């Protein structure tokens, strides 16, 4: 049994919600400076 | 003005807001079916003369 712990931070997060609702693709805007201006472009 | 919907609400969401923070579809508590909001028609009225 192997079991992880990815202890959680807060974090803004630029979540795409899809046509359906659910989140299907995601930005981290702190992972690093690309991420950063796609959470800033909304895009 | 309701309206049935078709927006898969999740067991622990039921209301659906809108970009400026609206509500624009909500669940009804009673029979849980996902219903449709939308503003009751407006607009500017002209008077021609
Ligand atoms: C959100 O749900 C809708 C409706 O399922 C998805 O719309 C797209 O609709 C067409 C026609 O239904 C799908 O083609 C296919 O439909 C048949 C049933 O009609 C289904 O058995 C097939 O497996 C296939 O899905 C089309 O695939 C479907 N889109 C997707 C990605 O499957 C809509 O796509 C859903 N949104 C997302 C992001 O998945």
């Amino acid at each position: 049994a192997a079991y992880y712990v990815g202890y959680l931070q807060p974090r803004t997060f630029l979540l795409k919600y899809n046509e359906n609702g659910t989140i299907t693709d995601a930005v981290d805007c702190a992972l690093d400076p690309l991420s950063e201006t796609k959470c800033t472009l909304k895009s | 003005v309701l309206t049935e919907s078709n927006k898969k609400f999740l067991p622990f969401q039921q209301f659906g807001r809108d970009i400026a923070d609206t509500t624009d579809a909500v669940r009804d508590p009673q029979t849980l079916e996902i219903l449709d909001i939308t503003p009751c028609s407006f607009g500017g009225v002209s008077v021609i003369t």
